[PDB]
């Protein structure tokens, strides 16, 4: 399902495949289904050359057509028309043309998927965001590296390398920073690093485990989950001062925070109620209220950009899965189908999740769209991958 | 097989079981082999471990079990431990290994030991440098340092062993052996020296201290073919027993030589052909003497890997009047072998 | 009979081993929440020393 | 345990330990097992390989290491390869072995042998075709080449064994089994002819050339239920010793009888009884005389596969004053098994 | 390294193999320990299985295998089976076994017996309950049932054990040993009794039945440190031998002492330095005399868990005019150790 469109190769082989760039991020939405490239009707290379009556045959109200042409300094022009079909037949909606080096022709592709994308849906596109996440290689010294990519897997960089165990990254909202867990010290440590020169900051080193750091949507405090009380439980450091509250404090085991829109309230997984369910508690009073009563299990919560639905981890009769819950109603819709489900991410739009599975034995993350419609593995690693998370508009 | 391939750690259990059985004309006394039931079992373990990239080290034991004893007193009649070693495999400098293990001499003697049963006779045991030997310490060059690929060089020191018995005695050893391996073909040099001890001269036979073995090999294998040819000569090393006398010792001179030809087939055949001879010379009241001299004719079947078959049919033309009360008859054996 | 078939004259090894590490091949992940089996649970061993002590010490009493 | 299953080889390494002992009135000269600790642990190895579709190759091996022993010069007292044989089992002809196997007599006698340690007397080791033996090849049949469902015959040449002690001795022998299982019934019937070897003639007991053996056997075993029952007769075949006049030698006619019943329970329990007889007649000197002569009470608690405790009470009816110093007291044993 | 995980059952095979070398003045008579290559390797299986949550069964064997030897008449020499046993551990109220195993003294013999080669030579084998010995019931408590962290308990009866030697021989005996470890700190009080045989009385050494042990332990092991001393005393339990008189037996009376103190470092390095002492007391004509008195210095560098290499020199304080012969020579021994 989703909303019929067509996607023709791009005029010019080419360095890249920008038209096909285009067709899978309007796929991975779910809420578009570039025409199969075997079925198009034509392939015009301009909107001029586009017959409407061709597509709307077919049920498609749209056309994607662009140029790609080399310029003398050795970089190259792409430009895009998005061109009605429906109608107002052969008006063009929307249109761009941009210079790009050829290793930025991805990003150029990246370019004109985000307007069309919010041309046709009124929604910011995300296809030029990335993703955080942790490869372990087959190296000796260093095993563990915190890397970034692009969402679907290509432009992978090393961020940094370190011989011990680093979990559950969180984007600064000016992406400009990685918080993250480091025993290069020999015990746990929260830190946050600057991408852009390396540096890193630390943050914290308590006794014990030091975990699960989380930058408020404001950027101005880092939650985060310390146990040095015996049991794990939910702190805050205000980032310009260091100054650090304690949230909760209690017995039982209360980790992975992650933000409301109104950078005042958390969600977060407890065992409270025994079985791991998702709570909600405002940073300053603290009392934790139970939001998950349906299934059997909940955990590992991020809250949409929005706040009006979450992502999480939901066991409901043995299958634990990818779930998505309306915090108004309660309703929950399962939307992955994937084995060991883990590390949920959501997009800023929440239009898609990266998550974790068995896939690959752990070597490939998987995309799910938030509507259920489309699934798919990322272009596997050279290790095993873990812990996700997807980057805040770039 | 490997069992255990973890931890930078890997260890390949290797063991096998061989039904065998000897025959010839009479009760097998003079048969060159023997007669009978030979069924044995041997099980082994090699291990590695890559210490650093450029460091690793490795240990090998085999031992062999006889299934053709009875459950009485002669139950571990022939039962022994052949190789227990270890040793570490540095980049390209070499390897050092220490244990009970090949003689470099053996090095040499391997080409022509590749028959199914028989074969390697002058490879004694727990003899100077030619067989398997407890109390080695060697050094090994794989292309000399990676300079000259197929060129490979080895030394060995052998420190004495003071035992009961002339035959598995000796004392300060020395040896070497070069091995160079060019586009199928294959050349070898290989020489060990060592002094006997007051037990060895103790022997009615034999003379001297310096006891002292050498070896020469060529050998081309390839296209499912196998050319062997080791010349070797050793002075007061090789044992000998006389039955008439019911005495034994060693032999002043040496000669050995051994020629082997082999081809394979796609469905796992393998006929092989094997000449050998051996003179032994200035024996104290022998004179010159030959110790063995036969022709071998038999063949293998491989089902596979760990399952094979075999025969081998030895024309022993060593003549009854020799002068040492060896065994003039000739001989064959038929075997099957189960091998993880 | 049959020893020559394989047994390769200089230095001796196989094959490639299936880890890097010396004494340190596993999978991934460190910094443990404690659960024993989640994604953040750095052990994932179990049954660690069921068995009982087997003469703990050398053992060599007096010597081969 | 499975160990290695690839490229269509598979290897078992079987394996288990038992910590034993034995009780009986006095020093346990007289008991008819014996008494003290018991201790033992036996390992093993088998390995398959399907060469092609309708043919496969297979090896087996087993030792058995007693700990009963100290560690001194009695170290090796009793340790020993109980079973090393090799063979190939064809689609529905049947199969082939060699080496060191079970007598085709054993096929009858394994109803009776499943007495927790005690039991299956009748069948000694290193006897013509009762016990475990060295030098056999054997040929199967099973469903006379899947013709009858459960009918299975075999077939098995001894090569001559030329030993030190007549007990150990054999000559050229031959011998067959057959076995048809229906419904959970069981039925069996196998025969043994050899020629003794002059040592074994030269035994002062025993008269005769042609050592034969052979045996009947019926079972049901159904429901967690075993009822066996085999009676076997032999001349010159089984194993005598008269301590009055230390010596041995065999028995020149004999008849035993075997009966076994054994109920199993879901909650990991095995009762067990069983009553024994054996006779001998035309003994030189000493007419006819009961060898053995006994019930047995036992149980087993079987905790899972892997490990497993049990009790046999066996009641000697043996008088003292038998004509061959036969031990005429009673005995028990306790045994504890883990098991791989 | 565990070979088989599965069904809830797992299997540890744990081997090694050892080249070593003895060097001292002279042949190596009068050598504390000796001279020459004493290469070994030991093989053995673990395996436990979970019968029940609160319930799982283990079985272990040990055997050693010595390289030294040749391959003549004397390849068995040396070559025995440490342990065998198996036991079941519930999940508080405590554990059993039963088998060969290390008897309870040995507990308390365990904190100096941490020596590469050298070491623990008080806790002799085939002994009452110092060494590991067949025949032994044991039960255990860790932890007082849960009640006391790191205090445990355990507890020993030993069948008699009727052998052609005394030295191997025992009879009827008992034991107990408790163990506080707290913090890293440790202390231990083991105790043993049990009569002598027949055998061992009528030794011309030795007097009376009671053959009595006991010892004390205390340690400290942490930042990669680790200091140990036990004292213990026993009556009539050491064996002892006069080569002048070439006569053996046991010691009235003996009191051991054993100080150990080791430090190890990150870099796969432990320097070890140990100083022990034995003084038996109403020797049969010998009144009071020392058995040994040396000091050890040595260390063992650690390349990974698989491999190691190591170095002991033991300063032998015994003088030549000992009057029991017994060597009065230094030694030193060189090892090198691969194992998974």
């Amino acid at each position: 399902s989703g909303r019929p469109i067509g996607v023709v190769p791009f005029q010019w082989a080419a360095p890249e495949d920008i038209g096909g760039i285009v067709a899978a991020d309007l796929r991975n939405s779910g809420k578009f289904n570039p025409l199969d490239r075997a079925r198009l009707p034509q392939q015009p290379g301009s909107a001029q050359e586009v017959q409407p009556a061709a597509w709307s045959a077919l049920g498609i109200d749209a056309v994607v057509v662009g140029q790609v042409t080399p310029n003398p300094d050795g970089s190259y022009n792409v430009a895009y028309q998005l061109v009605d079909t429906g109608g107002a037949p052969g008006t063009v909606l929307a249109q761009n043309s941009y210079k790009v080096n050829k290793q930025w022709l991805r990003y150029a592709g990246h370019t004109a998927s985000d307007e069309v994308f919010e041309k046709l849906t009124g929604i910011k596109g995300a296809f030029r965001t990335r993703i955080a996440y942790v490869v372990q290689t087959n190296g000796g010294q260093f095993p563990y590296e915190l890397r970034v990519s692009d969402y679907d897997g290509y432009n992978q960089f090393v961020v940094h390398r370190s011989p011990q165990c680093l979990m559950s990254p969180a984007w600064s909202p000016d992406g400009s920073k990685l918080a993250y867990v480091t025993f290069e010290s020999g015990r746990s440590a929260l830190v946050i690093q600057t991408l852009a020169n390396g540096a890193v900051r630390q943050v914290a080193s308590f006794p014990r485990h030091n975990g699960a750091p989380a930058f408020s949507p404001d950027g101005s405090k880092l939650a985060f989950a310390l146990s040095k009380t015996g049991s794990l439980n939910l702190y805050v450091m205000d980032l310009a001062s260091g100054q650090i509250r304690q949230v909760t404090d209690g017995r039982s085991n209360n980790t992975e925070p992650t933000w409301f829109p109104d950078s005042q309230n958390l969600a977060f997984t407890s065992d409270q109620a025994g079985r791991p369910q998702v709570y909600k508690v405002n940073i300053n009073g603290g009392a934790p209220q139970r939001i998950t009563w349906e299934g059997s299990q909940n955990q590992d919560a991020d809250v949409s950009s929005d706040g009006k639905f979450m992502v999480m981890v939901s066991s409901n009769g043995g299958q634990q899965h990818i779930a998505k819950q309306d915090l108004a109603t309660g309703g929950v819709q399962v939307l992955s189908s994937t084995f060991l489900d883990e590390t949920p991410s959501l997009a800023p739009n929440g239009t898609m999740v990266i998550y974790s599975s068995s896939q690959g034995m752990g070597s490939v993350l998987n995309l799910v769209s938030t509507d259920g419609r489309f699934k798919a593995r990322l272009p596997a690693t050279d290790g095993q991958v873990k812990f996700p998370a997807w980057s805040p508009y770039l | 097989a490997e069992i255990y391939n973890k931890d930078g750690n890997k260890v390949d259990l290797y063991g096998k079981a061989v039904g065998l059985h000897y025959f010839s004309k009479g009760n097998g006394e003079n048969s060159y082999g023997g007669n009978g039931d030979m069924t044995y079992a041997r099980l082994g373990f090699k291990g590695e471990t890559q210490i650093n990239s450029d460091l690793t080290g490795y240990g090998q034991w085999e031992y062999n079990f006889q299934g053709n004893n009875s459950e009485g007193a002669d139950a571990q009649t022939g039962n022994k431990t052949r190789l227990a070693f270890a040793g570490l495999k540095y980049a390209d400098v070499g390897s050092f290994d220490y244990g009970r293990n090949y003689g470099v001499v053996y090095d040499a003697l391997g080409y022509t030991d590749m028959l199914p049963e028989f074969g390697g006779d002058t490879a004694y045991s727990d003899d100077f440098f030619v067989g398997r030997v407890g109390g080695v310490a060697t050094y090994r060059n794989s292309n000399f340092f990676g300079l000259v690929d197929g060129l490979n060089f080895a030394v060995q020191y052998l420190g004495k062993n003071e035992r009961d018995t002339a035959r598995r005695s000796n004392g300060d050893g020395v040896g070497g052996s070069i091995s160079y391996e060019y586009e199928g073909f294959g050349i070898v040099g290989a020489y060990g020296a060592a002094d006997r001890t007051n037990l060895q001269e103790a022997q009615p036979l034999g003379n001297g201290k310096k006891a002292e073995q050498w070896a020469t090999g060529l050998k081309y294998d390839a296209n499912n073919i196998y050319l062997a040819a080791n010349y070797g000569e050793t002075r007061n090393a090789t044992p000998i027993t006389n039955k008439f006398t019911n005495t034994s010792g060693f032999a002043n001179k040496t000669q050995d030589v051994l020629l082997v030809a082999q081809y394979q087939f796609d469905f796992g055949l393998r006929p092989s052909i094997a000449y050998t001879k051996s003179k032994a010379k200035d024996v104290e009241g022998i004179g010159d003497v030959d110790l063995v001299n036969y022709f071998e004719v038999g063949a293998t079947y491989y089902f596979n890997k760990n399952m094979s078959t075999y025969v081998d049919y030895i024309i022993n033309q060593i003549d009854s009047d020799n002068k040492l009360g060896v065994g003039s008859d000739d001989t064959v054996a038929v075997g099957i072998v189960y091998q993880f | 009979g049959g020893d020559g078939r394989g047994h390769n004259t200089g230095a001796h090894s196989t094959s490639g081993n299936i880890n890097g590490g010396p004494t340190g091949i596993g999978v991934s992940g460190g910094c443990s929440d404690g659960s024993g089996w989640s994604s953040e649970n750095n052990p994932w061993g179990g049954g660690s020393g069921s068995g009982i002590h087997w003469g703990g010490g050398s053992g060599r009493g007096n010597g081969g």
